[PDB]
């Protein structure tokens, strides 16, 4: 084997500006080589070499440039890109943003060092998601369902209970069961969460007793802004190792993706890169791809990576660059409405903008019922007509609702009342909920229904 | 009859017209400041980089 | 050693500073102009100088400090007045005599020649001590005893302990050796503003911030070590709430922090605090300044000092919490701080973000706000303090859409929402119940039920009544009070009584200047229980109104009760009126 | 053979297209028809999943050959294409039964693949279709998310510090996009017999 070499320690640091540390007289640099910077005080922090030109090197330190002296700090070039020591033993533990074990436990004994930002899967070898998931919440499963390998985020403005919904989904996560070793292992990324939210996550996960199959990658808002960018990379790399290289299906969760967007914006503004819309970097689409575009099923392996991000519209606007690019990349949306929260509904899922682009394959005959697609389409389409009827009633009066419009208004009322609402710990099965969905569709006459054929639901029978 | 007509007009103005205009004002503000102002700084920043 | 080379406005380039460190404060020129290092390109440095740089001379000396922007803590920190960059305004004025702030003042933050009474703990001369150990306490003044904590990042076996007596900060009150080398510590601790203070464990907040106002105490409670937000731009509500916090809040200390507001406004507030006086629960009369510290940086002050004032204040609050005291910070105008940060960013030509603020504004605001919380102390003996921030916001025109407002609402747990409409309608509390909220109620429910298990149910019923108040409002608006049912009329009347009797305070009146939580709880019980007891009887609304007409006047009188009679006497009077109201409600049914 | 990917394939003489593109969709072929040789463009804002129309058109067009060259698109769409095109089938006038995968090629690179390859994807797609046209067929393509090949442009213009024209895109964006789109059209090919193949560019532009 090629003989090893001890990393060269330099002291030629010849410039500091912003978060970027300049070096000179570097002997044979390497792009994206991880360099750990030791200050004169002796404290150490990591960093990446962003731009390599000639014998120079423009390093981006992690813990901040503060305290770096141009004649007393030393930089050591490890000569290798960032690598996360993934291992099967990493399950049931908590790690910092960069991966420091923070559960008062010994560090990870790596089964294999794996580089973050792993290469893409050859789409010829890529396959298609073909199985539903039993998260434990009615409205997500019944309409705009989630497939074992499908990516889909949660759109929810600030202050909404989306964190509680994520915790409930993670604690109640399970297969359809229509096995425990390959059962759902949950990788729970936490980008830029509050300390109270962090303690809540830790306590809730420890309480459900599923610590044996859940990994927390916590990154608080106190941690450096650049260190938040590598947290999703590490989480997804560990998920890739667990799923493809070990077998068990992984249900990747990342909270506050808007925090990741803000971290990207801050890092880009630091280096003065070309800005896209709203001052975000012009390559944000590619970065959000490298984060999201890993969920899927690989042909030769029995693993599967399901992605459930959690975004937050900053101004409660769907047109914001982060949610817009996500919706471009994320293959569907599960939407949460503040207006429904104003009505004191615990799971404020609004179904009008919520669609799963892979639902057309999750449904079928192996699972669910043969009337799933048509019933979902009707409860998706008649809601818009009910909203239009409500608007007409608001702008004209109660007399505007004719013998047909009043039916749509009553449909909307009952749909928002009974169907959407669910218990904080209710595992409402599909058929029991689909019966009430059929009742809601049957509030309207069985002949005015245009899109659905009568025979489709007629195959199913009430009681 | 007159009260019904006036109430219809008032409700239409409150619901449709004002809520139509205000998003238009927000979009116009975003298009100017969010793009033109950002581009102007970026253009000048690139020019200063060229000079340096 | 070190000479300037290029002076382009605020920006300054100084050669011969190879050993300089990033963000290390430096003294520039003979006038001792103070500025922070930004870029260390080459063997040269780059400094932005806070005060005006007009008149600098090339090759004028530059003197390093080997320390970032730091604050000298210790005895004498309370009471005084300090600038943004930790400059004692009062002593500067006394020493210079004149009024203007000299360009290049060098007065130390705390007088190092003044004497304070010192006495050590029972520690021995050869014992072992570590960082955060409380080895002595000092009577800086009466009733504000100051503990002397051994500085963090310092530990070792005890070598020398100063016996009790009269001493000054320049004296070496403590000396100890970890290794064979020995270090001697005085009573002055320096700590960078940017670096937070070391903590042992971030506890869960479990005690409400009793502000003395019923609306904040019961409707939208705030917990010790919890963030708070105020949309304060007019109506003097910010001044009112600040005075309430200074006088009646549970906090053992208050650290007001004013940045970039109107100079005359800061003059008014800094003349108001000395006039403010608070009585002790033991019957003693004190001055709020004896427990108050004030950091005021007006608009005329340098922009960098305006940005650093907030961090200075939060570091002072953390130092106070280091000895387990409960201390409350009050950021006067976070909007002004954000504008100062924007000006600094424009000076640095950083790439603009949303609405012109730099992209790190939200991140820096979150980093600042994350320092609040109930925290276990570092080092023994065991004790626990808290730091709660009640930093206000000034949205432009009241539109809660500016990035400062959005970030603050995203980070702050409890938002109280002062409304100018209530101020126009002559509302002393001015708290809009329709927009305020308290996200910490779920965590505070433990204490809420421990004090009274029915109090939380009463609060939920009051929230439901407030929610139905607007419903009845448009009901009256569209058809009038005639269409209201007897139960609906009773609910509307009870909501109006709650709004005009308990949800509103009288402040200026001696009887309602301070509202104890006991009186608040009894008032809430006497209101909600009466509301229900009248509700289930549905009896003609007009017939009920005539029977309860004396009771409606009595409920206003129950609020009029003074706290002078003591909490039990007021509670018994509220209970007696409630019992009489209940007896009328059941017997007459 | 071999051919530079930026130099268009030579022809005898381009000529007007006068045969409609039978997409099999009511809206596409009834109100807003497209001709066999013309250029189309579908905005399909976020959430619309415009690639469903793309796949339907590729499945059911009268075009002899389809080159789905989706650039910057999600990999699951390519998995769907590779899974369904063989199992899906079409019939020819001879009466036999055959799959559509026998005539469809994918030069697609996903979004997680390196950025700079996207322009190469687009150009290789158009050159392959040009070759199939010179064969004489009525070949067609549809480049999913051509707007991704504007992010590819600006993420390079930024490294070169070229002068930003509009929203960060370089000045030549319109020029290059025209140089790409202007390669469609019915044309009498070079040499006998008198092949008259065409090529269709059904682009997709995703706006922010």
């Amino acid at each position: 084997e090629g003989t090893l070499e001890v990393a060269m320690e330099y002291r030629t640091v010849t410039g500091v500006a912003g978060p970027l540390v300049i070096l000179d007289k570097v002997k044979g640099p390497k792009y994206y080589e991880i360099v750990n910077i030791r200050l004169g005080d002796g404290t150490m922090r990591r960093g990446q070499v962003l731009e390599v030109d000639g014998e120079k090197a423009v390093v981006q330190v992690f813990e901040g440039t503060s305290g770096i002296d141009n004649k007393f700090t030393t930089v050591q070039f490890t000569g290798e890109v960032l690598k996360t020591p993934v291992s099967l033993d990493m399950l049931g533990r908590i790690f910092n943003g960069s991966g420091k074990p923070i559960d008062n436990g010994p560090p990870i004994l790596p089964e294999a060092y794996l580089d973050i930002s792993g290469s893409s899967i050859n789409p010829s070898e890529r396959t298609y998601p073909e199985e539903m998931i039993q998260t434990g919440i009615s409205t997500i499963d019944v309409m705009n369902s989630i497939a074992r390998g499908q990516k889909i985020p949660l759109f929810s403005a600030a202050g909404l209970p989306h964190n509680e919904i994520a915790a409930q989904i993670c604690r109640q996560a399970g297969l359809v069961k229509r096995g425990e070793e390959d059962n759902f292992a949950i990788v729970f990324a936490a980008m830029g969460v509050n300390m109270e939210t962090a303690q809540f996550f830790k306590r809730d996960f420890e309480e459900n007793g599923s610590m044996e199959r859940v990994t927390l990658f916590l990154n608080l808002a106190n941690d450096p802004t650049i260190e938040r960018i590598i947290t999703p990379r590490i989480a997804l790399t560990t998920a890739e190792y667990l799923a493809y290289e070990c077998g068990k299906h992984v249900l990747v969760i990342l909270t506050d993706m808007s925090s990741y967007a803000d971290a990207l914006r801050e890092v880009s503004a630091a280096r003065e890169e070309v800005p896209g819309r709203r001052g975000y970097p012009g390559y944000m689409y590619t970065d959000l791809a490298q984060i999201y575009e890993r969920a899927g099923r690989i042909e030769g392996r029995k693993g599967s990576i399901t992605q459930i991000p959690i975004l937050t519209m900053p101004n409660d606007d769907i047109t914001h660059p982060t949610p817009d690019l996500t919706g471009y990349i994320t293959e569907g949306q599960i939407y949460i409405d503040r207006q429904l929260q104003n009505r004191q509904i615990y799971p404020p899922i609004n179904v009008l903008p919520s669609l799963s682009r892979l639902m057309k394959s999750a449904i079928g005959e192996g699972m669910t019922r043969r009337d799933h697609s048509d019933v979902s389409n009707q409860l998706y389409a008649n809601y818009a007509i009910g909203k239009d009827v409500q608007a007409m009633k608001a702008v004209v009066g109660e007399e505007a609702l004719s013998s047909e419009d009043l039916l749509y208004l009553e449909f909307l009322d009952k749909f928002e009342r009974k169907f959407v609402a669910q218990g904080a710990y209710d595992s409402r099965n599909i058929f029991q909920s689909l019966d009430l969905a059929w009742t809601l569709l049957r509030i309207f006459p069985r002949e005015l229904l245009h899109r659905i054929p009568g025979k489709t639901l007629d195959q199913y029978y009430s009681r | 009859l007159t009260l019904d007509e006036a109430i219809k007009t008032t409700n239409r103005r409150v619901n449709a017209l004002e809520n139509v205009v205000k998003p238009r004002l927000e979009n116009t503000i975003t298009y100017i400041k969010g793009e033109l102002d950002e581009l102007e700084r970026e253009d000048f920043f690139r020019l200063k980089k060229i000079q340096g | 050693y070190g000479y300037v080379r290029k002076v382009s406005g605020p920006v300054v380039i100084a050669d011969g500073m190879n050993g300089a460190a990033m963000y290390e404060l430096v003294r520039v020129g003979h006038d001792n102009l103070i500025g922070e290092i930004i870029r260390l390109e080459g063997d040269s440095a780059t400094i932005q100088v806070y005060e005006e740089t007009a008149g600098l001379m090339v090759n004028d000396p530059v003197l390093r400090t080997h320390k970032p922007l730091s604050v000298e803590l210790g005895p004498g920190i309370l009471g005084n007045i300090f600038d943004g960059i930790q400059r004692p305004l009062k002593t500067i004025a006394i020493r210079s005599g004149d009024v203007y702030i000299p360009r290049g003042v060098s007065v130390p933050a705390l007088d190092k020649d003044t004497l304070w009474e010192f006495q050590p703990k029972k520690i021995g001369e050869g014992d072992l001590l570590t960082g955060g150990d409380l080895y002595a306490t000092v009577f800086e003044n009466s009733l504000m005893q100051h503990h002397v904590a051994l500085p963090p990042d310092a530990m070792g076996k005890v070598t020398y302990v100063a016996p009790a007596g009269q001493y000054s900060l320049k004296d070496t009150v403590l000396e100890l050796e970890f290794q064979g080398v020995k270090k001697s510590f005085t009573m002055l601790q320096a700590w960078p503003v940017r670096t937070p203070r070391p903590v042992s464990s971030k506890l869960a907040a479990d005690t409400p911030l009793l502000t003395g106002q019923r609306v904040l105490d019961a409707l939208f409670p705030s917990v010790l070590g919890g963030t708070c937000a105020i949309p304060g731009a007019f109506g003097c509500g910010k001044t009112v709430i600040s005075q309430a916090l200074s006088k009646y809040s549970n906090s053992d200390t208050v650290v007001y922090v004013g940045c970039g507001e109107r100079g005359n406004e800061m003059a008014e507030v800094l003349m108001d605090f000395p006039q403010l006086t608070m009585t002790l629960p033991d019957g003693r009369e004190e001055s709020v300044m004896k427990r108050t510290t004030l950091v005021a940086n007006t608009s005329n002050m340098p922009v960098a000092a305006r940005e650093a004032s907030i961090y200075t204040g939060i570091t002072i609050a953390e130092y106070f919490r280091d000895m387990g005291y409960n201390v409350s910070m009050m950021a006067d105008s976070t909007s002004r701080w954000a504008e100062a940060l924007r000006e600094i960013s424009g000076r640095l030509a950083e790439m603009p973000a949303d609405s012109g603020y730099p992209a790190y504004l939200a991140a820096r605001l979150a980093s600042f706000y994350e320092r609040a919380g109930k925290v276990k102390c570092l080092g023994g003996p065991e004790r626990t303090g808290s730091v709660t921030i009640v930093g206000a916001v000034s949205p432009p025109g009241g539109d809660f859409s500016d990035p400062v407002t959005s970030a603050t609402l995203s980070i702050v747990q409890v938002f109280w929402g002062l409304d100018k409409k209530l101020a126009q309608r002559k509302h002393f509390p001015s708290v809009n119940w329709l927009i305020s909220y308290s996200k910490y109620s779920t965590a505070l429910e433990s204490f809420y039920e421990q004090f009274d298990p029915d109090f939380i149910n009463i609060r939920t019923k009051a929230r439901e009544v407030l929610q139905r108040e607007d419903d009845l409002n448009e009901i009256v608006q569209l058809v009038g009070k005639d269409a209201l049912a007897e139960g609906d009329k009773i609910t509307l009347e009870t909501a109006k009584l709650l709004r005009e009797d308990y949800l509103a305070q009288n402040a200026f009146t001696p009887y309602d200047k301070f509202c104890p939580f006991y009186k608040s709880v009894w008032m809430m019980r006497n209101i909600i229980h009466f509301y229900n007891l009248a509700n289930q009887a549905v009896i003609t609304y007009t017939l009920i109104k005539h029977r309860l007409g004396d009771l409606f006047y009595r409920l206003v009188s129950q609020k009029f009760e003074d706290p002078a009679e003591g909490e039990p006497a007021l509670v018994a009077k509220f209970k007696k009126l409630h019992e009489d109201l209940t007896a009328g409600f059941r017997a007459l049914e």
